[PDB]
């Protein structure tokens, strides 16, 4: 939000741990809500 | 027969590394696609959530 | 030839106290007064003639010439390579 | 046999893996344009020598000139440099434009851009333009251009290399250049890096992007740097001079020793004066000189330190001949050691570094602007402010290159004497093997205006009744 | 190629700058370097002298205009222009 | 004559930082700065740290308080040296000096 | 209106143009300017004259133009590559250098 | 400061680069923020209306503001090193026809259109003294 | 009419970095986040905190769950208010529930 | 980046007070 | 019907914190002032100070 990325695709992000150790992160964030209007437009059936 | 430097390893991991999440967020995201149209009924669910 | 030039010039002085790093340290070079081995960092003030005691010194390296011949070599081999090459030796070097 | 193995072994190990340059360069292509431009941003000599090559290379102007095939369009002359004028005054009063909106970042000029383009091409081997319509129609000409760094351009996703995908190059299988990808900045580098894929050429004929690069081997995608030959050297020499200055710091700021048995305040006092009446130690005063009194056992001895000068000089005259070798500019140039230096010598080191110079400027910066000056031309014969000559047997779009035919004049070859050289020029044109127009781009001018302002300075002169100039009757 | 690659003997192993943009190369401390920057003009002779030649040589003592209208876009006489 | 050996604080001897934080306390006496602390047996109060009691220091005090103090700081992490931090009289032995904190964010060096 | 014109010029120091209250940058607000989407630049966040340091130092804005085109404040400065802002001082990388000659000189 | 061991070529060569550079820094620093200052002082004086516009203008100055305010600067010319060498040089250029009052004047530091009004009313007050005319008459 | 609050949720009292860990988790029924927990003296699982046996509070609880939850994630480090978190009701004394998380990475202010 | 810390800590401690020349000035004016 | 962005919600919120740290400051050494000069001696104490 820093930087005003409040609605994005994807967001990588890049770190590393201060102190004694210092290692490196790699993140990726988002959060989908696929969805769909009407669900009677499909049918589903399991064949048996 | 031909070593690489330890920078040149960071950067071929890393550039795996985010490969590999960019897969794991199409993964997830194709799962949430058929769940959602395969029964609509579209749970989302998972520990530490 | 860089490396050695390196080397020579980057080693300065040395001492041969009794004692240990760190005493010898603050008590011949100073800083101490830290804020938190590495040893200690000596701070660039001015001067600050130390003193001694007997069993310790201060030795000073003077290294030697960093160029000794070196330049008129290369420039006997650069005439070598520019003979060889076909070009003229102060256009190329 | 001198290649095969070496004289009683030597080079028995060294073997090197024999691949194209693509091969070579690709694998750590970022880290050098990195090292390159740590390199030029923290070292002098880097900085000077690109300044070197933008004040060189394209000066502080360029002036474009127009010379359309008139014999090839079967045009004839008059109408010919008619258009050519027009096209001249308009691309004239275009470029220097004071709205600074050449480029949709509105910060640089047209000549401005050129020396970007230059510099950048210098330290990392290649130049990317991007050419765009502005929405805004306010303007004339709504045709901008944009900079791209050269490390803007990758492999989106950083996906690996392919036959066709290297380095977010898409290319065919002649090798030719098709696509680009490009990612927008990534300051703070926090938020994605997201990719856009443009196309060199767009359908209609125009360049949307030009990627311009010297390039030493078939299939080279990505130009390198000139200072691959020279960065371990500066790196070095770099190291070697701020190692030495401070080994001179320590050896010059110990001075003297004093040692005694007793205590070392006592000592100090005793001995270098002090203040003791006032680890803080015992700092002293600053008088008149002074003798102290020892007893045996104590002694202050002096240390005649060391030479911090023992032929470092002549180490960094060699290094630095050997840097400005490796870059291609003269020693003289890159150092300012301009000392024991003869006149005849001075002259042809600064000739051949000015030939070099000159075809460093048509192989980049001419071609570069010619480039620019075809795509504002496009958008300038579209919206019909030009108008070609109506028996034009072709096309602009078919002969962009007979239409926009243009070559460029930069900063002239500052003479160190300058009236030898100026007594050889006027030589020149009265014997008549060379003439006005080439003189005059030598020095740095066009002699149609300059005939013109002669035209305007004898009309003034004439009409104040003073005196007629040196060309009348 | 191979000397941008890791250096004559391992040498500049250690040695990988981190490729950005000068924005994000400068901005972090770009007050620090212009504060360093200024110090060192202020209290250093050499550095005064160098600001001194820079002041006294890109434009010297007097500075004039020359006002040369596009008179040829504007479709204006010359006598105009000049009177302008 | 009048000399004196100048020298900084350091609180610290690593890149471990340190926290702090703040509980009730119900101190008895004049507690120095950097001193260890323990929990009351029955009030569940800070005292001061006895030496006795093993295995119950809990943190070290940030800034010296008094009875009237009614909470107190103190630093829940970060590593000290031996000789910055003084000790009660009471623990003697080097080696449960040095491992009384043993288990928690606080470490000595 | 005592003069026939009323233009008139006030210096603006690199240090009195940066970001309000020194806090982040973002992708459209960097060190004191807000630049649109392709990179140019529209408005400055300039701080007051916070001479003596005392007093709160406040920031105020102002458009690069006018909406009549009159560039209210002009920035002029040599870019180094695209999507540069601020530019770099020359003595940029002789700094440590010089400092260390200075030194050697009072040693 | 240290002008020693300098010959005249090596001195020459440096101070060409030198001024080189400083001209070139010029053009891009100096001459842009003095266009700028003038056209935003221009912008005000053409709507306070104490100069007057030609009356034909095809375009306005609101969109023309490059084309009506476009102007070069001169400021310090390249000092002379020798002085005779450089004047000897300008006078056989003018003669040669190679160059013009304009550029020359600027390298110099001056202005041709007001050195030649000078040499008008210089002209004008000798031949009224009756001292001698100068070296441009009739 | 109805009048309604909007206020900030900010469980964390102070700059100290909050880290979370996941570990077997055997909650008796419903628990939200913010809880203390404790190990039961025998299976060694993770349970809500009694709120009187002393020291048996380890870590606060991450997010809501129920015995289903198999295993359960919670905050080892950092400081959080008194009003913030939820106590059980066995706990009385304000002295206790503050130095309750005496000894460890997790403080209360 | 050469203006950050220098070569090995180098100028690990030059931190020069950015200030106005008054700032600079007017305090030891006199 | 007018809803902002929640980065703008966030700049007016560090807006917000920025004034009232602001405020609280100012009237500590306000608090200095009238102590100073209502009766000279002028202690300062505060919790973990």
């Amino acid at each position: 939000q820093r930087e005003g990325i409040n609605a994005s695709a994807r967001y990588p992000k890049n770190w590393v741990t201060t102190g004694d150790p210092a290692r490196e992160f790699t993140m990726i964030q988002s959060a989908p809500l696929m969805l769909l209007a009407d669900p009677d437009e499909f049918v589903s059936v399991q064949l048996a | 027969q031909n070593l690489a430097d330890p920078a040149y390893r960071r950067r071929r991991i890393i550039m795996q590394n985010m490969r590999d999440e960019e897969l794991a967020i199409a993964q997830v995201e194709e799962m949430q696609a058929v769940s959602a149209v395969l029964k609509g009924k579209y749970t989302m669910t998972g520990e530490a959530f | 030839q860089l490396q050695s030039a390196i080397v020579k010039a980057m080693y300065a002085a040395t001492i041969e106290s009794e004692l240990d790093t760190q005493s010898a340290m603050d008590f011949i070079l100073g800083a101490n007064s830290q804020e938190q081995y590495a040893a200690a960092p000596v701070r660039l003030g001015g001067a600050k003639v130390p003193h001694l005691m007997p069993g310790d010194s201060l030795n000073l390296q003077t290294a030697q010439d960093t160029d000794n011949g070196y330049s008129v070599f290369e420039q006997s081999l650069l005439r070598y390579i520019a003979a060889g090459l076909g070009v003229s030796y102060e256009q190329l070097s | 046999h001198g290649g095969g193995s070496g004289f009683g072994g030597q080079l028995r190990s060294w073997n090197p893996p024999s691949e194209s340059v693509d091969a070579a360069l690709l694998p750590n292509f970022t880290r050098g344009n990195a090292r390159a431009d740590d390199l030029v941003r923290n070292n002098g000599y880097a900085a000077n020598a690109i300044q070197l090559h933008q004040d060189h290379i394209v000066g502080s102007f360029f002036r474009l000139s127009h010379r359309p095939s008139w014999r090839y369009l079967g045009i004839g002359e008059e109408e010919a440099r008619a258009f050519s004028r027009e096209v001249e005054a308009a691309w004239k009063e275009f470029a220097e434009d004071d709205c600074c909106c050449i480029d949709v970042e509105r910060k640089r000029t047209f000549t401005m851009m050129i020396r970007e383009g230059v510099a950048m091409h210098a330290f990392n081997g290649e130049l990317f333009v991007q050419a765009t319509w502005d929405t805004s129609s306010s303007r004339l000409f709504r045709t901008q251009f944009r900079m791209v760094s050269p490390k803007r351009i990758s492999n989106p996703n950083n996906t690996g290399d392919s036959r066709n995908c290297r380095a977010g190059v898409q290319i065919n299988d002649s090798g030719a250049a098709l696509g680009y990808y490009v990612s927008e900045d990534g300051y703070p580098g926090w938020m994605p890096q997201k990719w856009t894929w443009i196309p060199r050429e767009l359908p209609g004929g125009r360049a949307s992007f030009i990627h311009v690069f010297e390039p030493v081997e078939d299939g080279q995608t990505r130009g390198a740097n000139v200072f691959y030959s020279v960065m371990e050297q500066m790196k070095m020499l770099d190291t070697l001079q701020n190692t030495q200055l401070q080994s001179a710091i320590v050896k010059a700021m110990y001075a003297a020793t004093i040692e005694s048995e007793l205590d070392t305040q006592s000592a100090m006092d005793f001995i270098l004066g002090a203040n003791s009446q006032e680890y803080a130690a015992a700092p002293v005063r600053l008088g008149g000189a002074k003798v102290p009194h020892l007893m045996p056992g104590d002694s202050l001895n002096l240390q005649t330190a060391q030479d911090t000068d023992n032929g470092y000089s002549v180490f960094e005259q060699s290094l630095l001949r050997y840097i400005a070798a490796g870059l291609g500019v003269s020693y003289e140039q890159l150092s300012r050691n301009y000392a024991q230096m003869s006149y005849s010598t001075a002259r042809a080191s600064a000739n051949e570094s000015w030939a070099y110079f000159m075809g460093r400027r048509k192989f980049v910066a001419s071609r570069q602007a010619s480039q620019m000056f075809l795509c504002w031309l496009e958008e300038a014969i579209v919206r019909r402010v030009v108008t070609l000559p109506s028996k034009a047997r072709f096309s602009f779009q078919e002969a962009r290159s007979a239409w926009g035919n243009c070559d460029w004049i930069g900063s002239g070859r500052m003479a160190i004497d300058g009236l030898k050289e100026v007594q050889e020029a006027v030589m020149l044109i009265e014997a008549g093997l060379s003439t006005y127009e080439k003189e005059c781009a030598k020095r740095g001018d066009d002699y149609q205006e300059i005939f013109a302002q002669q035209v305007r300075e004898t009309m003034e002169r004439r009409a104040a009744g003073l005196k007629p100039p040196a060309w009348a009757a | 190629y191979h000397g941008g690659g890791s250096g004559f003997g391992g040498q500049l192993r250690s040695w990988n700058p981190p490729s950005e943009s000068v924005d994000a190369a400068l901005l972090p401390n770009f007050t620090r370097g212009n504060a360093r920057a200024d110090d060192l003009v202020r209290n250093n002779g050499y550095a005064a002298n160098a600001i001194q030649l820079h002041q006294d040589h890109i434009v010297g003592s007097f500075f004039r205009l020359s006002h040369r209208p596009s008179w040829r876009y504007l479709g204006i006489g010359e006598e105009e222009a000049r009177a302008f | 004559t009048s000399k004196e050996t100048f020298t900084h604080y350091q609180p610290q001897g690593n890149s471990d930082p340190a926290h702090t934080a703040t509980a009730p306390g119900g101190l008895s006496a004049k507690a120095p700065a950097m001193t260890p602390l323990m929990l009351d047996t029955s009030s569940r109060k800070l005292v001061a740290w006895d030496g006795t009691t093993d295995g119950a220091a809990v943190g070290i005090l940030a800034v010296a308080a008094d009875q009237t103090s009614t909470t107190l700081t103190f630093y829940k992490s970060g590593t000290f040296r031996y000789e910055d931090v003084l000790w009660p009289e009471a623990a003697s032995d080097e080696t449960k000096k040095r491992t009384a904190f043993a288990g928690t964010a606080i470490s000595i060096v």
